[PDB]
């Protein structure tokens, strides 16, 4: 079941490519179109959702904490607790290497204040990308990040002016972060040499799975499955299994049960249907649910973007008289 | 003799007729003004044509013994065909006429047309650069490319809704240099030097970029323009920088030669730099090397200096990483405060640039000292984000009539009303006094209000005549006084930042310019107290403050202004409308091309040679 849902104050900062985090209930807004304006310096929002009306409301930050660009196609996660972000696209379209840590540092009545921290890293240092997925995984005790690639701008020697912003899908190692010690190690699959971005990256205790997305190299959007495994004295394998699908958002209505909506299922048609991942321990199928009641708008359009709130529901936006230049739904399960 | 008449025989039959008067005349020829039969004849000939109302054909005459020239060269005819912007179609219908009825081809076919627009358009000359320039490609036939610069365009990509063609700056470079060539030389002989010497040239350009408007017929289209100047070019003679050219009116229209065109908002932030960064790549690499180019079958070679000062206020914030609204810091050359420099009027050293902003934006986002967000914000002084053009700092002389006259004008309105009386907020009245106001300046004047203020409205406004006839509309006697001086004082300034050169223009202004801005100062502190405390227009600041270093430190600037036409709009439209309605690519295509040849020096000696 969903609904359409109106923004008022500030609606114009969204933006194909935002993000969305969760705490602890309330909702917070990441990667607002534009550098921050003097009426909200942090570009971190407030994420009011009330009765199908969206306010943005600012947010504060810490006193210690990195005042981190609009990223805008960030691999971002979890941890069990605060968020990892890293990298994406700035408003001067220039690509981040840098992971910034959200936290949260304070709670007071109606707003909170955040923390902020880049850490750096010594690596096998991974190449400044975007669309890109990243993830946490517990092994023997206890946690590592698991970041696969998307896709970046050329390299700083082939790199021409007449084509720079020619972009193409990095090496399709696998790196693996120590955030706490602050250092990258990549690694090379014999199983995978067909990089991707825009895909979907779900993951548990010390198993990753990664799913269809879209290549370059080729123009391909592959429906395979994909598994990682970890070790501990470190290690890495993995595996190929039995959809299609671009640029798609993952929810979670139930726990262990993770409601895949659409994105782009060929480069002219949005997927429109939904899907249901059988989730387990070390056994998982994709499945298939309804499809949901689309409305009229949403059905003749071309574009879909959209990030989840946590609990279900989703937020979606639409093209687009001279009247407004976006529509919006919120799809709840 | 009869019946054959003279003009009808063969040469020998008419040798025999005339050898009678021939010798007659050579005898003639060769007492006054031996032995030239050809003079004498010629003489002759012309006195009996002119003698008989036959003009044209004497003119004819002349014209054919100094060498012209019936035709035209492929050049002139493009030159003709641009400067009064026919079209293909047009062009052509003439061509062939003129060609039927005379027999003649006296204007040349299309093709010859497109071959001219090929020699002078970007990507026709060869040229290298020493060092070759990072991340540009040194290959040399390069003309038109697409401004998206390769940008991904998947559906999933960040959806880009724009259009836009570019050149490469150095291959642009290169075609405005060798299209003022033969300007070079003749400056070089003018300063008395062999005009074969390599150089090394010193090439001052001057970027700007700008909002065109609205572009459209009856949905509105945006578009935006990014383009330079050659400005300067000088000479290592020795010990002394030789001045080799100069252009002569840098605010022309005719000299802005146009690098980039895009149909995007210039607030659309994420687009523009998408478009834009890939210049300033080429701009940057060219900061650092020199350009080896031939001219006259000799090899010179030139070193650029790009002083980006051709920006809106709006669209400096915008590329230098400041905040864009009056809050609250709001010079851009300097770190003052609206509230400081309300209160210090005057004194203010310019301590903005490019690298500090760099610097500032680092710090700001690193945060290293661990501070608030109030802290921070005034440790970096405002420049909470990435520049990424690199501008001077300076003042738009255009942008600075307007935006002061813009002053003025809200100063009219609470002027005809009293604020100084009534602090009472009623923003209906406001709308009131803006009625009475726009009512009187169109009965008194020739005035027809707009709303976004240009710079012709500016012109009109800011004379005394528009003080007396405001005057009109104000009850207090003493306020005329008030207003009357501050426009004299106003107009005691302008003159000084409005000149391309006021060491030699008007002298006398820039020295008392010091003490005009003094009164200026106290005439605001005082008598304008109701809306000039703790509150200032930022270019009544920058007036005030920055105009003398400046100067100082430039020479002028007016010559570093956006050009004084906006025209860009106006030929943007009529270059539209010289071709066929095609794919809005290729429409844009054509535009480009066709305002980079409206700008071709070459072509404008042609259009200009009636009076030289
Ligand atoms: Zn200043």
């Amino acid at each position: 079941s969903l609904q359409m849902v109106t923004v008022g104050h500030n609606i114009a900062l969204i933006q194909p490519g935002f993000s969305l985090m969760n705490f602890d209930g309330q909702v917070f807004f990441f990667g607002q179109k534009g550098w921050p304006k003097r009426s909200c310096p942090t570009g971190v929002f407030h994420f009011d959702i009330k009765q199908n009306h969206l306010k943005l409301k600012p947010a504060i930050f810490s006193k210690d904490s990195c005042y981190l660009p609009p990223l805008r196609y960030p691999a971002t996660c979890s941890y069990k607790h605060q968020y990892i972000i890293h990298g994406g696209k700035t408003p001067n379209n220039e690509l981040s290497d840098k992971i910034y840590i959200m936290s949260v540092a304070c709670k007071n009545n109606k707003k909170v204040t955040f923390r902020c921290t880049e850490k750096d890293l010594v690596g096998d240092v991974p190449e400044p990308r975007y669309g890109h997925s990243i993830d946490v995984v517990y092994s023997r005790g206890k946690s590592m990040g698991v970041l696969f690639g998307g896709r970046s701008y050329m390299p700083s020697t082939q790199r021409t002016t007449e084509k720079w912003n020619s972009v193409a899908d990095c090496l399709p190692h696998v790196f693996l972060i120590d955030f706490e010690f602050g250092c990258a190690t990549s690694y090379i699959l014999p199983e995978l040499q067909d990089g991707l971005s825009f895909h979907v990256s779900i993951a548990r205790n010390d198993t990753v799975y990664i799913l269809g997305g879209h290549s370059l190299a080729s123009n391909i959007r592959p429906a395979n499955l994909y598994r990682i495994r970890v070790d501990l004295p470190p290690a890495v394998n993995c595996t190929v299994l039995p959809i299609s699908v671009s640029s798609a958002i993952l929810t979670q209505t139930n726990n262990d049960e993770f409601v895949i909506v659409g994105g782009y299922q060929l480069e002219n048609q949005k997927r429109m249907v939904c899907s249901l991942v059988s989730l387990g321990d070390n056994t998982i199928e994709i499945s298939e649910m309804e499809t949901p009641d689309w409305t009229s708008d949403i059905k003749h359009s071309k574009i879909w973007f959209g990030s989840n709130m946590g609990n279900g529901t989703i937020f979606l936006g639409i093209p687009g008289a001279m009247s407004e230049a976006f529509y919006f739904y919120t799809l709840r399960c | 003799a009869p019946r054959q008449h003279l003009l009808s025989l063969t040469r020998r039959a008419q040798k025999h007729r005339l050898r009678e008067l021939k010798i007659q005349v050579k005898e003639f020829a060769d007492k006054e003004e031996g032995g030239d039969v050809k003079a004498v004849c010629l003489t002759l000939f012309l006195l009996a044509l002119r003698a008989r109302n036959e003009h044209r054909q004497a003119d004819e005459l002349e014209a054919i013994m100094q060498g012209r020239g019936s035709g035209l060269q492929p050049a002139v005819c493009l030159a003709i065909r641009v400067n009064t912007f026919l079209s293909c179609s047009q062009y052509h219908k003439m061509y062939r006429t003129v060609k039927a009825i005379t027999g003649r081809q006296i204007f040349q076919p299309l093709h010859a047309l497109r071959n001219a627009e090929k020699v002078l358009l970007p990507g026709y000359h060869p040229f290298e650069w020493q060092p070759p320039l990072k991340n540009v490609s040194s290959r040399t036939d390069v003309g038109i490319i697409d401004g998206l610069s390769g940008l991904a365009s998947s559906v999933d990509e960040y959806p880009v809704d724009t259009i836009a063609k570019r050149f490469r700056y150095d291959s642009a470079l290169v075609s405005a240099l060798m299209d003022m060539e033969e300007d070079i030389l003749e400056g070089m002989r003018s300063q008395d030097l062999d005009d074969y010497l390599n150089g090394p040239f010193t090439v001052v350009v001057k970027e700007s970029c700008d909002g065109m408007g609205d572009v459209s017929e009856k949905v509105p289209e945006k578009a935006v323009r990014f383009s330079f100047t050659v400005m300067r070019i000088t000479i290592e003679h020795g010990s002394q920088n030789v001045k080799v050219f100069e252009e002569p009116k840098p605010n022309s229209e005719l000299c802005c030669k146009p690098l980039c065109l895009m149909l995007a908002d210039e607030s659309d932030h994420e687009t523009l730099t998408a478009i834009l960064s890939p210049l300033i790549a080429e701009r940057e690499a060219m900061k650092s090397s020199e350009l080896t180019l031939e001219m006259g079958g000799i090899p010179r070679t030139f070193k650029f200096i790009f002083r980006g000062t051709g920006y809106d206020e709006k669209l400096v914030r915008e590329v230098e990483g400041l905040e864009a609204s009056g809050s609250v810091y709001i010079c851009t050359l300097c770190d003052t405060t609206r509230l400081e420099a309300s209160q210090n009027l005057v004194f203010h050293s310019i301590t903005r640039s490019h690298a500090e902003n760099l610097q500032r934006y680092e710090v700001w986002r690193s945060n290293p000292y661990h501070e608030s967000v109030e802290e921070l914000r005034d440790r970096v002084k405002g420049v909470s984000a990435k520049p990424f053009i690199e501008t001077v700092p300076s003042i738009d002389a255009l942008h600075c009539d307007i935006g002061n006259a813009a002053e003025f004008y809200k100063i009219f309105q609470l002027e005809i009303g009293e604020v100084y009386k009534h602090p009472n907020a009623s923003k209906e009245e406001r709308k009131r006094w803006q009625a009475t106001l726009d009512k009187h300046l169109r009965k008194r004047m020739n005035l027809k209000p707009i709303m976004r203020m240009n710079g012709n409205f500016a012109r009109k406004l800011m004379t005394q005549e528009t003080v007396d006839a405001v005057c009109e509309l104000i009850p207090s006697e003493e306020r005329h006084e008030a207003l009357r001086e501050l426009m004299d004082l106003y107009l005691k300034m302008k003159p000084v930042w409005r000149s391309s050169c006021p060491a030699k223009e008007c002298p006398e202004s820039l020295c008392q310019y010091s003490f005009n801005s003094q009164r200026f100062a106290e005439l605001l502190s005082t008598k304008f107290k109701y809306r000039y405390e703790g509150k200032i227009t930022n270019y009544f600041h920058k007036t005030l403050a920055h105009v003398p270093e400046i100067i100082e430190r430039d020479g002028s600037i007016g010559a570093w202004a956006s050009e004084g036409n906006e025209s860009g709009n106006k030929l943007f439209r009529r270059f539209r409308k010289m071709n066929a309605r095609q794919s809005k690519c290729y429409e844009m295509e054509d535009v480009l091309k066709h305002h980079w040849l409206y700008t071709s020096k070459y072509l404008q000696k042609f259009m200009n040679a009636h009076n030289a």
